[PDB]
C-alpha cells in the first residue's frame, strides 16, 4: 500500500499535468474558432459571394 | 423616421398591356442599387428602348 | 562602469615636485605625464585662452579589479580665474590619503562640483565631437535619452523622458547645418519648437548616451577609463565665476 | 458542477475577519439581514437582537464576531456580496482595463445586455471547465454592471484570484481586471461566447496600460460626454459657454464679451508683478490644461502615458520617443507650465491632455492610437 501510494501519486501529478494541457489546448482551440469565424476575410468573401449571387440574378432576369 | 422619403418605381407598357411588377421592382431596385440614381435611370431608359442590346 | 566624481582646486600648482612625498607616504610609484593639450586643434582658435596641461596621475598597478583602480585627471590655465580641478574614480582608501596630502601638501581649497543644465548640455554636447590624428573632428552619434525628475503637488509628476534614436539625432544634425555644436543649436530648439519643454529649464537629472556615457548633475559615469580634452575644458569653463 | 450559492468553501477565518472590518457597520446590518433571510443559520425574532446592539453604539468587532461565529469562511455568496461591497466602498485599490467588442467587418457592436439570462449562460459555459461561480450586481452611482467571476482548483477546494469583467450599460467597450494567466484569458474567451447569442463578438483590446478607478475609466472610455475630448476641448462636453437659443440675448458672450489677453508669437519665451496679467496668465493655463476655470489634478488622473513624435524634415523621419510616470501626469505638466518652465504657446494639443490615456505615436500632425 505504501508503494503503490507513491506511485499512484507519481501518477495523479502526470495526469494533472496532462489536464493543464489539456485545458490550454481547448482555449488555444476555441480561441481559434471564434477568430476565424468572425474575421475580415471571411467576411469579405461573403459579401463578395452575395454581391455575385445578386448580379447573375440580375443579369438572367435582364437577359 | 420623420423626414420626407421618396419613392420611386417604373412601370412598362409593350402597348398591349402592362408588364409584370415584381421582375421590374426587381430589375430597378438592383440597378439602383448597383449604378445609383443619375445613372440608373439612364441605363433603364437605355434597357427599355432595346434596339440593339 | 567608472563613476567620475568631480573636486575643485583653489591654486595653480604644478605637479612635478612634491610627487616623492606622496611616493614616501605610500609606498608606491605613479606615473604623471604632462600633456600641453589644446581644444579644436583646428585653427580658429587664435593660440590663446584653448590650451591646457594635463596631469594624468595614474597608479599602474595589477589590474585585477577596476573598483580600485582609480586614475586623477588634472585640468589648468594661467589665464582664468578659478585655474585648475581634478576628477577622481574607483572606491580606494589611496583616494582619501591623496586628498589628505593635497589638502595638507599645497596648502588649497577642495570642493565638490556641482553642475547647472546648459553645462550638461554642453557636456553632452563635447563628449561626442571625437578627435582623430587627421587633425579634424570627426562626431559620432549615439541614441540619447534625456531624463527629467520634477516636483510636484501629491507627486503628480514624478519623472519623464525624451529619447531620440541615432538616425533621427543624426538628420537632426545634417538639416541644421555643419557646425560642432549639435546638441546645443540643434536638437534642444527642436524640442523646443515642437514640445514647448525648454530643457534649460526644466531640472535634468540623467542626460544618458547609448551605453556610451552617463552624464548626471554630480558625477559622470563612462565605459572607457579615459575622458577626452574638450569635456574636461568645458567642465573647467564651467566652474569660472 | 456548477457551484451554487449553499456551498461553502474552505479559507482562512482571520482573512475573513480583516476584510469585514473594513466596512461600516450599517452595510454590515443589511448584510446580516440578507443573509438570515436567504440562508440563515443559528425570523424576525434574530433581527431585534441586532437592532438593539446598534442601537446601543458597539464597536465593529463584537459585531463581526456576530457574523462569524452565527455561521461558522461563510460561503461562497457571503464571499462575493462582501469582496464587491468592499469594492463599492474604495475604489482606489483594483486596475482596469478595457477593451472593444468588434463583429463582423468591424463596426461596434453595442452589448444591450441583460442581468437574469446571461448569468447562467455563462456559469454553463463556464462549468463545463472549471468548477466556477459568478455574481453580478449593479452600481448603485454609475450605470454599469460589476460582474464578479471566481475560480477553483482542487489541491478541498483551493480559490483563486476573484477575476472582475465590468459591462457598462450601453457600450462597445468592456472592462475588465488586470491579467494575463490562462483563467483570464478562459474567462475573457467564454464571456465573448456567451455574450453573442446571434452572431460571433471578439474582443480586441483597446489599451495595454492600466488605470486605476472606475469612475476614471468610466469618465475615460464608457458611455459619456467626456469619452473623445477629454483636455483642452473639455468645455464642448460640458456646454458650459454657450445657452439655449430660447435663452436671453442681453446675457449672451457675443453681447458682453471676454477679457482677453494679446497673445505673443516672436520667441520671446527665452530672455528672462502686475498681477491682472499675471491672473490672465493662470487663467491661460488653466484654458490651455483644462476646461473654463486640488487645483492642479485634472478630471482624470492618468498613470503612464508614452507619446511618440514622427515629424518629417527634407525628407527625413526625425522620430523622439517622450515617456510619462507618476500619479495624474497632465496635472503635474500644468504645474510646471504654471511656474513658467513651459511656453505655452508652443504646447501642441497631443501633449495637452487631449486623448488621455492613450499612448499612440504621430505621423504629420493627427494622433492615432497604438495596438
Amino acid at each position: 500500500i505504501n508503494v503503490s501510494n507513491n506511485e499512484l501519486c507519481y501518477q495523479l501529478k502526470q495526469v494533472l499535468a496532462r489536464k493543464e494541457d489539456l485545458n490550454q489546448q481547448i482555449i488555444s482551440v476555441r480561441n481559434e474558432i471564434q477568430e476565424l469565424k468572425a474575421g475580415k476575410d471571411w467576411h469579405d468573401l461573403q459579401n463578395e459571394q452575395a454581391k455575385l449571387n445578386d448580379k447573375v440574378k440580375l443579369n438572367k432576369r435582364l437577359n | 423616421c420623420f423626414l420626407p422619403m421618396s419613392k420611386i418605381s417604373i412601370a412598362l407598357w409593350k402597348g398591349g398591356e402592362r408588364f409584370n411588377q415584381i421582375d421590374l421592382d426587381e430589375i430597378c431596385y438592383g440597378l439602383i442599387k448597383e449604378y445609383g440614381v443619375k445613372t440608373g435611370l439612364k441605363e433603364i431608359c437605355n434597357v427599355c428602348l432595346f434596339p440593339d442590346m | 562602469p567608472y563613476t567620475w566624481k568631480f573636486l575643485g582646486i583653489s591654486k595653480q600648482l604644478s605637479l612635478e615636485n612634491g610627487i616623492a612625498k606622496l611616493n614616501q607616504l605610500l609606498n608606491l610609484e605613479v606615473d604623471l605625464d604632462i600633456q600641453t593639450i589644446r581644444v579644436p586643434s583646428d585653427p580658429d582658435g587664435g593660440t590663446a585662452a584653448d590650451e591646457y596641461i594635463r596631469y594624468e596621475m595614474r597608479l599602474d598597478i595589477s589590474n585585477l579589479d577596476e573598483g580600485t583602480y582609480s586614475k586623477f585627471i588634472f585640468l589648468g590655465n594661467s589665464k582664468m580665474e578659478v585655474p585648475m580641478f581634478l576628477c577622481y574614480c574607483g572606491t580606494d582608501n589611496r583616494n582619501e590619503v591623496v586628498l589628505q596630502w593635497l589638502k595638507a601638501e599645497y596648502g588649497v581649497i577642495m570642493w565638490p562640483i556641482k553642475f547647472e543644465q546648459k553645462t550638461m548640455i554642453k557636456l553632452a554636447d563635447a563628449s561626442i565631437v571625437h578627435v582623430t590624428k587627421e587633425n579634424i573632428e570627426q562626431i559620432t552619434w549615439f541614441s540619447s535619452k534625456l531624463y527629467f525628475e520634477p516636483e510636484t503637488q501629491d507627486k503628480n509628476l514624478r519623472q519623464f523622458s525624451i529619447e531620440i534614436p541615432r538616425e533621427s539625432c543624426e538628420g537632426l544634425a545634417l538639416g541644421y547645418g555643419n557646425t560642432m555644436h549639435p546638441y546645443n543649436d540643434a536638437i534642444v530648439p527642436y524640442i523646443y519648437n515642437e514640445t514647448g519643454m525648454a530643457v534649460e529649464r526644466l531640472p535634468l537629472t540623467s542626460v544618458i548616451l547609448a551605453g556610451h556615457t552617463k552624464i548626471m548633475r554630480e558625477s559622470i559615469v563612462t565605459s572607457t577609463r579615459s575622458l577626452r580634452n574638450r569635456v574636461l575644458a568645458v567642465v573647467l569653463q564651467s566652474i569660472q565665476f | 458542477l456548477r457551484l451554487e450559492d449553499n456551498y461553502v468553501p474552505t479559507s482562512d477565518t482571520l482573512v475573513v475577519f480583516k476584510q469585514l472590518m473594513k466596512l461600516p457597520v450599517t452595510v454590515l446590518y443589511d448584510l446580516t439581514l440578507s443573509w438570515f433571510a436567504k440562508f440563515g443559520g443559528s425570523i424576525y425574532l434574530l433581527t431585534e437582537t441586532l437592532d438593539l446592539l446598534i442601537e446601543k453604539g458597539v464597536r465593529r468587532n463584537v459585531i463581526v464576531n456576530r457574523i462569524l461565529y452565527v455561521y461558522w469562511g461563510l460561503n461562497v455568496f457571503q464571499l462575493a456580496e462582501i469582496d464587491c461591497h468592499l469594492m463599492i466602498s474604495k475604489p482606489e485599490k483594483f486596475k482596469w482595463l478595457p477593451s472593444k467588442a468588434l463583429r463582423g467587418d468591424g463596426k461596434p457592436y453595442v452589448v444591450k445586455l441583460q442581468p437574469a439570462k446571461f448569468i447562467e449562460n455563462l456559469q454553463t459555459d463556464l462549468a463545463k471547465i472549471y468548477h466556477c461561480h459568478v455574481y453580478m450586481f449593479k452600481h448603485p452611482s454609475l450605470p454599469v454592471l460589476i460582474t464578479r467571476i471566481q475560480l477553483f482548483d482542487s489541491n478541498p477546494l483551493i480559490s483563486r484570484r476573484p477575476y472582475y469583467v465590468a459591462f457598462p450599460l450601453n457600450s462597445p467597450i468592456i472592462f475588465h481586471s488586470v491579467d494575463k494567466d490562462i483563467y483570464a484569458r478562459l474567462v475573457l474567451q467564454s464571456i465573448s461566447r456567451t455574450i453573442s447569442e446571434r452572431e460571433t463578438i471578439i474582443f480586441k483590446p483597446v489599451q495595454k496600460i492600466p488605470v486605476k478607478s472606475i469612475h476614471n475609466i468610466m469618465t475615460l472610455l464608457g458611455p459619456s460626454r467626456f469619452a473623445e475630448s477629454m483636455g483642452p476641448w473639455e468645455c464642448y462636453a460640458s456646454a458650459n459657454f454657450e445657452r439655449s437659443p430660447l435663452h436671453d440675448y442681453k446675457k449672451h458672450q457675443g453681447l458682453t464679451g471676454k477679457k482677453v489677453m494679446v497673445r505673443e508669437f516672436d520667441d520671446s519665451f527665452l530672455n528672462d508683478e502686475e498681477p491682472e496679467i499675471r491672473r490672465l496668465r493662470l487663467e491661460k493655463n488653466m484654458i490651455k490644461f483644462k476646461g473654463s476655470a486640488s487645483r492642479y489634478s485634472s478630471l482624470v488622473p492618468i498613470e503612464k502615458v508614452g507619446f511618440t513624435l514622427k515629424n518629417e524634415i527634407n525628407s527625413r523621419i526625425i522620430t523622439i520617443k517622450l515617456k510619462f510616470n507618476g500619479n495624474d501626469i497632465f496635472g503635474g505638466l500644468h504645474e510646471l507650465c504654471d511656474k513658467n518652465l513651459i511656453n505655452i504657446d508652443k504646447v501642441p494639443g497631443w501633449l495637452a491632455g487631449e486623448n488621455g490615456s492613450f499612448s499612440g505615436t504621430i505621423m504629420n500632425g493627427d494622433f492615432q492610437r497604438e495596438q
